[PDB]
């Protein structure tokens, strides 16, 4: 998702 | 004074952020928990005392002071458990200012993280590395190494 | 060398214990996770780097070395991510001895704790305070303060 | 249940 902890 | 820490509890997004402050340096550790309980507090203190030489903890409120679970962890880990009364009124103000600084940092990082617990660790990292020129991470290591020697 | 850490993963009771070793002192941090994933590894490194000045991390296997999530945490926290090849075969022997020592301590405390994660934090505490004479907790503070000065 | 982490 384009978060450090959820790159997805 | 190298061994003295203060617990601090603040709230955000419907959850609880438990913070331990090393008083003489301003250095912190923190975690996100769904609610502040004696068991969550006791486990946080056991983690902290395995990582730094914790001699004394001033609890954040009378429920953690009272809690037999918190007292059992302090016993296990060799920690003197104390109350948190600000006989020095400067303690209240330093804590309130630190909570507002942490929340400000959390809001600046908030959109880089899906979970609050990542945004909180990112704020611990920024607080402890910030030069004020020494950082709080530098100050705690120096204070404790001076005392070890 | 004040900034170098080694990750290490070991198993017990169907769960995974992730450990970071500060190479020059033998000091450790550890956590219990259900399984070793790049997300869990990356969060553990972000926690470690907010607490100690981590310059380099030797990863514990090729999957965490490869993991884009692990690399993104190392980027965030300013950590050099490296492989864990024991070019010095003594590294291999030190890690395996450390795992057996931790499992031994975990076994000596196991019946004092309901949950494995409490026993592991009890084992971190005893390992870091053990005088071998200085403790690993003393050594890491001395090594880093010497380097700050 | 007589443990540090569960005193019951
Ligand atoms: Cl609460
Ligand atoms: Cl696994």
């Amino acid at each position: 998702s384009h978060k450090i902890d959820n790159l997805d | 004074s190298p061994g003295i820490w203060q617990l601090d509890c603040t709230h955000l997004e419907g959850k609880v952020i438990l913070v331990a402050v090393h008083v003489a340096s301003g250095y912190i550790e923190a975690e996100v928990i769904p609610a502040e309980t004696g068991q969550e507090t006791a486990y946080f203190l056991l983690k902290l005392a395995g990582r730094w030489p914790v001699k004394t903890v001033h609890t954040d409120n009378g429920s953690n002071f009272t809690s037999t679970t918190v007292k059992a962890a302090c016993w296990w880990a060799g920690i003197k458990q104390e109350d948190g009364i600000p006989y020095n009124p400067q303690s209240q103000g330093v804590i309130e200012s630190m909570n507002k600084e942490l929340k400000k940092i959390i809001g600046q990082v908030r959109d880089q993280a899906e979970h609050l617990k990542t945004a909180v660790q990112m704020a611990v990292f920024i607080h402890n590395h910030k030069r004020k020129g020494y950082s709080a991470g530098e100050r705690i290591v120096d204070i404790i190494a001076t005392d070890i020697q």
